[PDB]
């Protein structure tokens, strides 16, 4: 489970350089925000999972 | 924590130290610390 | 005093190196002929290695009041190597206008040192009053710009 | 403060009250010093407390007398831990001798007038004889300071110059004390012990002390003065 | 050193503390953007 | 030298009550504007 | 003797300053 | 965001344009926190990837693991690495959690309510309205003491923390019978700064930390309790300025307090530092190298008790001016320093002859020549050892990185007290903009002063 | 012993009060002052 | 040469530290931060490095005629090294002195063997290698660590003295000092 | 400017007699020992370590 | 040359470029700056 971690952390910083770089894009855009509430939500959301499978991930190996 | 210490930095090819004006300062900074309490020290190193 | 020659007990000739102009102190040191030191006068006396007692140096004068003279104790070595790195060794009459002991500047010195003193403050004098004669009308007061 | 005493309290319970430079006293002793068991001890835990300085002065008519000082150099005046030998004799003779420990201090008393008087209060080699209720003896008493010391201009013995380096045309025979004559030679003091209280079943002695030992001669620059030290000595026996 | 997991993630790890400082630079960056509004 | 301990307590308890008690009274109102 | 003339010129400075302070000529305003 | 033109604040002052938006300073001050947990995580990984657990802490640089390794949390006996895992825990844990305060910090700032007075009453604060912001001070009053029971908890009933006192080299010891006595604890408070008191810095037990944070874990929450439900007193009111930049000042002088009190334990105490991460103080390198020079010396059969060194005063062992034995030399500027390798060889009276003689033990001696030969001596560019030195070890130790920067940052805060105090007090008087020019009030004064 | 000192020094002395005299005078001093600042000023709390 | 271009992206010469030396019958490894010295307090000295920063770490090589057949006929190792007591050192004060601690009456300086033993060779050549503490009453730079190596080939005695400050010993030039010790190599 | 004679004059006499001023002559007479071989190469100054000023175990 | 060198420069680059990049994007969208 080792590659599958190292795979799943390479995800996990790609998604938060997607975070990093768009969630003040989207916040500090003209009306931005309340169009893109639900694309900034899946985000967030699988930024989190992958922050749990990574950590489930080490404690198996 | 004290300044920049350049001492010996710079080495030749094959290892030899070339002198600096950092070297000199040491050479000048040398002749103030064996001297500047005669008596007061016991050992090699200051540390006080 | 006359001319002091030092030589070890081996007969080698050793030459007291002269005090240079920038030092008010330095340290007694005899040297070969080639350049090699052979003797000194140690600041630590402990475990020394040139020491005078050491290498048995003795001093011969030749010329002058002590002509002919040879030292051979220890002490009277180390005095009259010290007395000879201040270049030919003379009597002085100290008693005389009790003298202190520290050299003073011969009048070339002194003159010297007056002369470019003043050299120093009269340029400060050629700009002054040269800004003074270029600036006359405006160093009564400017008119604004 | 007894030895035990002294020896139960800890460190934190000591230190900044000045007890450490105090000597123990015994309490529960007889004045009867007779009565000590003769034979050969190796006499240890030998401590010396002085109670008193004094300096020897002579005045314009002559008569010598001692005069009290002010101490400068705070509590650093107790020898302590110092070993030795002690042979009581049937009759009271005593053969007294001290071997180690901390059996010297540097001290500054100051005289009236302003005179500070420095010397090495000391009881080194003290090979002492007399009776049980009074003994004397001579000890060594090493120079102040060190050959390898450095006087404020850079001369001393070893290491050193020898010379007034200050003066390149002053170095002659007007200041032969000065320059090169660091003469380091150890002198000699006079001490007298009287004891006062023994503790037999502890094996333990204490008493009072006087000794008179010169003064620094600062490496022979001036004459040594006379120096009076009284004071109480503590000691135990085998 | 780090858990053998994450050996070939180093770099990023070397590389993550000067961030703070880059942020104070931004933020000049962002007055800049703005003339200094 | 207990006296000269006491009285110098006794001086530097004087000054610094009057500093703690003189920025206490109703110091902010004391300038012009 | 001659901390005498150095205590001398130390009270001299001082006393000056004393007075360059307290008996100042007036900052005349206009 | 803001312009000069309606605010008064040029661009190099624009923070303050915050001072009255409630809501965009609540997200200023969270990613300011963002970014105070980001740097600890990253940090403390930065350390974990250059750490190898051979060589001692303080010999490769590391600030933040010394400070996890106190707590216990893979420390063997000695101060031995045993685990490096729960280091690289902490460095993630608190990264995520910056990330996390760095998202809120930019919601708060960006998007956020810009003044929270209208739509979230409880969060509406005025910075004049004393009993809100005294509900605010105890809010975060009991943060802190839940802070400091959370460290008083974890040294009771969660593996103890590292004890350098312990005998033998030291090692992690769970604190039983905290020292909860009112004069031991506050002793230290009113004990005086000077050499052998050393204010709170000597503070030397584990019991008395350990009770000390019991005290004021208490005592701040109780307090926290007491701002939330009370006003300030009438006296209170006229002898403080009811400002948010007065507010900024006073927490600008108690952190510079602070801040000076770090770098002073960190570069004296060895409790709460322990040597074993840390590295020697000052000294204890200096009573190290007298202890290493005196054994070596008396291996060489001579007598260091009897020994008298150049000045007549003691080569190796003298008298304290209290008449304690301390070791000789320079290092009797030192005397009051107390190290659990040098404790043992102490009687009554201070340094013990006869234990001096043989009851030195050899892990004794190594750890004093370790300390020796690290010396918290080094350059700027980290070459270890005096100014002379030939640049050939890197090292400068941490006590002393940690001593120099935080003494320069509470410097800075003093002047920050001063700066914002000196403020607060002229823009509530009105002087801040300048003279009046119209009223001055020295033209209102009688002449000469 | 050949003098007298006051041996207070390196002692964990709260305010360097080895004797109650000393705490009974600085109590006395600051409440003085208190007394004149209290029923001159106004402090109640 | 003036064309020879620079090393960018280039690879160091050496970092060993040791740099080799051919004497008249002897190699020797020297340390590179160490320069050669024109100082012979021993006439029969015919080699002598120093290092740049303390110049109290140096060494040097003597090469004398003997007598001897070989190393062996001066006697044991302790006996051939009482032999030579003046190469550390002579103390010129004589003066009367008892207020020195840890030295003997009269006495300002005192060196302590260490160890003493015998060494191979390629080819069978045996050493007599030497470790002494000499300290001194002022207690310059906590004593001087000594390293003496001797042999006796083809009519000469070779000797190589390394001379460390203690304070530089314990900070690194006991590697230095064990390296140019090691290397010193006689046919 | 160097030095004050009566100083130097009582020093000589008093072996005891110590201000700031004779420490600085002291460490200027060290800077000079130490420096001279070196930062003057033409003078080819080959001062053997035993006539340096030096203190006590430094 | 080395690969850990290579990463470290590309996250270097990649960190370094983050800040400049949203600020650009958002100049050119026309956000609120
Ligand atoms: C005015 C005088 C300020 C003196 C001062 O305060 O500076 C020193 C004090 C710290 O005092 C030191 O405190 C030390 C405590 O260590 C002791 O206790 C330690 C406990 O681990 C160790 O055991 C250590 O070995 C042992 O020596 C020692 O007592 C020192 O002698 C003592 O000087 O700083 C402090 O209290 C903190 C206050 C620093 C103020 C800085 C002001 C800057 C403007
Ligand atoms: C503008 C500032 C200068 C540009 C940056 C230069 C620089 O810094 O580059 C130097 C270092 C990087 O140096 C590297 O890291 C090491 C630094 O030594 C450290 O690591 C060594 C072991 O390798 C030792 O452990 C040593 O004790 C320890 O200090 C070695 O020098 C390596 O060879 C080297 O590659 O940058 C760093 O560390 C990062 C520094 C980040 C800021 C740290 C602030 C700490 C100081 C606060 C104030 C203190 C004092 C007041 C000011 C004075
Ligand atoms: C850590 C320090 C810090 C913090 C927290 C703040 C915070 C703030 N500043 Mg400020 N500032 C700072 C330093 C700081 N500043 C410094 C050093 C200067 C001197 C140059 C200034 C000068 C300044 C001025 C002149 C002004 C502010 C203003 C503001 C406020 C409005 C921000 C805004 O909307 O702008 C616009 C936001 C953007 C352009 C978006 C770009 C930046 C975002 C935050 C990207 C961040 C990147 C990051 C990686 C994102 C992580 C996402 C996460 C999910 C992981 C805000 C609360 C304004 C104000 O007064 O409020 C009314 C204002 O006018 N500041
Ligand atoms: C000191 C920390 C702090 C404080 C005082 C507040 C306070 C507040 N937050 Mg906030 N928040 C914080 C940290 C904080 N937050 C962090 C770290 C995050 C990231 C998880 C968020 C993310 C967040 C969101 C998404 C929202 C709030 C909202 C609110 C407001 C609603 C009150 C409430 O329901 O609770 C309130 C004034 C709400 C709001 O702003 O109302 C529009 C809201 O939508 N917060
Ligand atoms: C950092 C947290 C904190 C802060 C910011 C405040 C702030 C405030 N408190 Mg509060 N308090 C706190 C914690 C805090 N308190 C805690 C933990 C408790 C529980 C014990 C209390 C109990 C408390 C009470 C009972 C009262 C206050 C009051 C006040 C207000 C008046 C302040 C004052 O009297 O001036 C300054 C204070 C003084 C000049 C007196 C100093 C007293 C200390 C103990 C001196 C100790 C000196 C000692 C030698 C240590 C010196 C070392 C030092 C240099 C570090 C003020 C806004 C008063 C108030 O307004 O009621 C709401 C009030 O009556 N507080
Ligand atoms: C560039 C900015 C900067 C940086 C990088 C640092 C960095 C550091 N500072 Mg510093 N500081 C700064 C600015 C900075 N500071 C400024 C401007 C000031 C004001 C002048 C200070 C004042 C200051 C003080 C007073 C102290 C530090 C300290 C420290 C060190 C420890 C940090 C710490 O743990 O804090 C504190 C951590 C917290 C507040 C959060 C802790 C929360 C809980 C209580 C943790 C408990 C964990 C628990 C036991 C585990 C769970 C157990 C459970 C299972 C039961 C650290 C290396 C400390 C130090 O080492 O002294 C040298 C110290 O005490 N700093
Ligand atoms: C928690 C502490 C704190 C807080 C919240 C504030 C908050 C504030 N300050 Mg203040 N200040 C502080 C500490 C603090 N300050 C300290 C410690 C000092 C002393 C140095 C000052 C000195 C100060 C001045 C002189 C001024 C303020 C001003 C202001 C207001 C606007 C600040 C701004 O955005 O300017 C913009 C921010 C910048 C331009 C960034 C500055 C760049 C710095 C210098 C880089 C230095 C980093 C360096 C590498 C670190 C090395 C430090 C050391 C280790 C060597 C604002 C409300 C202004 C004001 O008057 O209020 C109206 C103002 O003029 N402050
Ligand atoms: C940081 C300070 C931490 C220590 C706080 C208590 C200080 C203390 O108790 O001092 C006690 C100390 C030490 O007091 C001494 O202690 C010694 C050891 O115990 C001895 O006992 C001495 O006899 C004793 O005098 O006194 C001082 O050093 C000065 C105290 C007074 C200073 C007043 C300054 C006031 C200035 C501004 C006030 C603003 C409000
Ligand atoms: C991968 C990995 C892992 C795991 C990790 C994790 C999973 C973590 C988590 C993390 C997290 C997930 C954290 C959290 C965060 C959050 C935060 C940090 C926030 C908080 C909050 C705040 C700060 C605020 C609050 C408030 C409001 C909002 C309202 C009002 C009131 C108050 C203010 C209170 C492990 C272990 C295996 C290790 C290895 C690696
Ligand atoms: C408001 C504003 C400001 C500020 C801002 C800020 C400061 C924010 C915050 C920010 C932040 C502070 C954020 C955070 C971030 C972080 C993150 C997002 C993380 C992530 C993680 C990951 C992805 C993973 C990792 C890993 C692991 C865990 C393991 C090991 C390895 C590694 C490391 C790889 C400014 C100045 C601009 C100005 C304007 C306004
Ligand atoms: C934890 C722990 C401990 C304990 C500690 C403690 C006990 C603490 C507390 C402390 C404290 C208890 C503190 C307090 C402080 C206070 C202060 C610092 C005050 C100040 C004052 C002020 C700031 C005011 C001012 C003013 C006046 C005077 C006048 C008018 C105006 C005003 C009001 C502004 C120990 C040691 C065991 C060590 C270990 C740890
Ligand atoms: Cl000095
Ligand atoms: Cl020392
Ligand atoms: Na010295």
């Amino acid at each position: 489970m080792t590659s599958i971690l190292q795979i799943a952390l390479l995800g996990l910083v790609l998604v938060s350089f997607a975070l990093v770089v768009g969630v003040p894009v989207v916040f500090a855009s003209p009306n931005g925000w309340t169009e893109n509430k639900g694309v900034v939500f899946s985000g967030l959301s699988v930024w989190f999972l992958l922050v749990f499978a990574v950590g489930v991930f080490n404690s198996f190996a | 924590l004290n300044g920049f210490n350049f001492n010996q930095s710079v080495v030749d090819s094959n290892g030899r130290v070339l002198n600096t004006w950092a070297d000199i300062i040491n050479r000048a900074n040398l002749g103030m610390e064996v001297m500047h309490e005669r008596n007061a020290h016991n050992f090699p190193l200051d540390l006080a | 005093l006359g001319h002091a020659s030092f030589k070890d007990q081996e007969g080698r000739e050793l030459f007291v190196r002269r005090m240079p102009t920038f030092f008010e102190t330095f340290p007694v040191v005899l040297i070969d002929k080639d350049g090699v030191v052979r003797a000194d006068v140690p600041f630590r006396k402990a475990e020394s290695k040139y020491s005078i007692e050491q290498v048995g140096v003795s001093v011969t004068f030749y010329g002058g009041e002590l002509n002919g003279l040879t030292f051979t104790d220890p002490s009277t070595v180390k005095k009259y190597a010290r007395k000879a790195q201040l270049g030919e060794i003379f009597e002085f009459d100290r008693s005389t206008l009790q003298s202190d002991g520290v050299f003073r500047s011969s009048p070339r010195g002194w003159f010297t040192f007056g002369h470019l003193s003043f050299a120093l403050l009269f340029f400060f004098g050629h700009i002054w009053h040269g800004s003074r004669t270029i600036f006359r009308d405006v160093f009564a007061g400017i008119d604004e710009d | 403060l007894t030895y035990d005493e002294l020896q139960g309290l800890t460190y934190l319970q000591v230190k900044g009250t000045g007890i450490a430079n105090t000597c123990p006293v015994v309490e529960q002793g007889t004045s009867n010093v007779r009565e000590l068991k003769p034979g050969d001890y190796k006499l240890e835990k030998f401590c010396m407390e002085p109670t008193s300085f004094t300096v020897k002065e002579e005045d314009a008519k002559g008569r010598e007398e001692f005069v009290k000082t002010k101490l400068l150099t705070r509590l650093t005046y107790g020898l302590d831990g110092m070993n030795g030998s002690m042979k009581i004799n049937n009759d009271g003779s005593v053969e007294f001798r001290e071997d180690e420990g901390l059996d010297y201090a540097a001290t500054t008393v100051k005289l009236p007038g302003g005179e500070y008087v420095p010397f090495l209060f000391t009881i080194k080699e003290f090979d002492g004889k007399g009776t049980l209720d009074s003994f004397s003896g001579d000890f060594l008493v090493p120079s102040y300071r060190g050959s390898t010391f450095l006087d404020p201009k850079g001369r001393g013995g070893a290491t050193g110059y020898d010379n007034a380096i200050a003066l390149p045309a002053k170095a002659d025979a007007d200041e032969i004390q000065r320059l090169n004559n660091k003469s380091y030679t150890p002198g000699k003091g006079s001490a007298v012990f009287s004891v006062a209280k023994v503790d037999t079943e502890t094996g333990e002695i204490a008493g009072v002390f006087e000794s008179i030992q010169p003064s620094d001669t600062e490496m022979g620059a001036h004459p040594a003065k006379d120096i009076k030290i009284t004071g109480l000595w503590y000691g135990q026996l085998t | 050193k780090l858990p053998e997991a994450y050996a070939p993630f180093s770099p990023i790890v070397d590389v993550l503390p000067i961030i703070p400082v880059l942020f104070i630079l931004l933020a000049f960056v962002w007055q800049a953007s703005v003339s200094f509004r | 030298m207990l006296t000269l301990k006491i009285f110098v307590y006794t001086v530097v308890t004087f000054f610094v009550g009057l500093f703690i008690f003189g920025f206490l009274s109703n110091d902010p109102s004391r300038n012009p504007g | 003797m001659e901390a005498l003339v150095y205590t001398f010129l130390l009270i001299g400075t001082l006393g000056i300053i004393f007075f360059s302070i307290f008996f100042r000529e007036p900052p005349r305003i206009a | 965001g803001r312009d000069q033109e309606t605010t008064g604040f040029a661009w190099w002052a624009g923070n303050a344009r915050l001072i009255n938006l409630s809501g965009k300073l609540l997200g200023a001050h969270v990613a300011h926190a963002g970014l105070i947990v980001f740097w600890a995580g990253a940090m403390n990984l930065f350390e974990v990837s250059h750490f190898v657990p051979e060589k001692p802490m303080y010999e490769q640089g590391l600030i933040l693991l010394p400070h996890i390794a106190t707590l216990g949390y893979g420390v063997g006996p000695g101060g031995e690495v045993l685990d490096t895992f729960p280091y690289f825990v902490s460095g993630v844990l608190h990264l995520i959690s910056s990330a996390v305060l760095g998202f809120g910090g930019v919601y708060h700032s960006l998007i956020g309510p810009e003044t929270l007075e209208e739509s979230y009453p409880f969060f509406g604060y005025v910075w004049k309205d004393k009993n809100k912001m005294t509900n605010i001070l105890g809010y975060h009053l009991i943060i802190l003491g839940c802070g400091a029971w959370l460290l008083v908890l974890k040294a009771l009933y969660f593996g103890g923390v590292y004890d350098t006192w312990a005998p033998g080299g030291g090692d992690v010891r769970i604190i039983s019978n905290p020292t909860t006595n009112a004069a031991i604890i506050f002793g230290y408070i009113v004990k005086s700064p000077f050499g052998g008191d050393g204010w709170i810095v000597s503070v030397d037990n584990l019991e008395d930390i350990i009770g000390g944070h019991i005290w004021i874990g208490t005592l701040c929450i109780l307090g926290g309790i007491w701002h939330i439900y009370t006003t300030p007193w009438p006296w209170a009111r006229r002898a403080f300025v009811w400002s948010g930049e007065a507010y900024l000042s006073y927490s600008l002088a108690a952190v510079s307090l602070m801040g000076f009190t770090a770098c002073c334990f960190a570069w004296f105490n060895n409790t709460a530092y322990p040597s074993e991460f840390y590295g020697p103080t000052g000294p204890e390198a200096s009573q190290a190298q007298a202890f290493t020079f005196l054994v070596r010396d008396q291996r060489l059969g001579a007598n260091v008790a009897s020994a008298q060194g150049p000045t007549g005063l003691g080569k190796y062992l003298m008298r304290s001016p209290t008449g304690e034995i301390i070791f000789g030399g320079e290092t009797m500027r030192f005397w009051d320093f107390r190290g659990p390798w040098v404790e043992p060889l102490r009687g009554p009276s201070g340094l013990d002859l006869v234990k001096l003689k043989n009851d030195i033990q050899p892990w004794q001696e190594r750890r004093a020549a370790e300390y020796m030969t690290h010396a918290p001596l080094g350059s700027l560019n980290s070459v270890g050892g005096v100014a002379t030195e030939i640049n050939a070890v890197n090292f400068v130790s941490p006590r002393s990185w940690l001593a120099t920067s935080h003494f320069c940052l509470g410097f800075f805060f003093f002047v920050g007290h001063l700066w914002h105090a000196g403020r607060a007090r002229a823009a509530a008087a009105g002087f801040e903009k300048g003279i009046d020019r119209v009223d001055e009030p020295v033209l209102s004064m009688r002449p000469l002063d | 012993l050949v003098d007298d000192r006051m041996n207070g020094d390196g002692t964990g002395l709260p305010f360097g009060v080895n004797d109650g005299i000393l705490g009974w005078v600085i109590a006395g001093t600051l409440g003085t002052i208190w007394a004149i600042y209290f029923v001159s000023q106004k402090d109640l709390g | 040469a003036y064309g020879e271009g620079a090393n960018v992206f280039g690879r160091v010469t050496n970092k060993s530290g040791f740099v080799p030396y051919a004497g008249d019958s002897f190699a020797l490894l020297l340390p590179s931060k160490w320069n050669p010295s024109d100082q012979k307090e021993v006439e029969s000295i015919v080699l002598r490095y120093e290092d740049n920063f303390d110049a109290v770490n140096n060494l040097y090589v003597v090469e004398d005629k003997s007598d001897k057949s070989s190393i062996e006929a001066y006697g044991t190792p302790e006996e051939f090294i009482s032999q030579f007591g003046y190469l550390l050192g002579k103390q010129a004060w004589a003066g009367q002195t008892v207020s020195e601690g840890g030295f003997d009456a009269n006495r300002v300086s005192n060196a302590a063997l260490l160890g003493v033993a015998t060494e191979k060779d390629k080819k069978g050549k045996t050493y007599y290698k030497f470790e002494i503490l000499t300290r001194t009453a002022d207690g310059n730079e906590g004593g001087r660590h000594q390293l003496v190596k001797a042999t006796v080939s083809n009519g000469k005695l070779y000797l190589l003295k390394v001379q460390a400050g203690d304070k530089r010993w314990f900070k690194g030039t006991d590697k230095e000092c064990l390296g140019v010790l090691d290397s010193f190599t006689v046919v | 400017a160097y030095d004050f004679v009566s100083q130097e004059i009582r020093a000589a006499e008093d072996p005891e007699f110590e201000t700031f001023y004779t420490k600085n002559i002291l460490l200027n007479e060290g800077i000079r020992a130490w420096m001279a071989a070196q930062d003057q190469p033409h003078e080819k100054l080959t001062l053997p370590e035993e006539v340096l000023p030096r203190g006590n175990a430094l | 040359m080395s690969l850990t060198l290579i990463l470290q420069l590309v996250a270097l680059f990649a960190v370094v470029a983050a800040g400049p990049l949203v600020v650009v994007l958002l100049s050119v969208r026309g956000g609120n700056l």
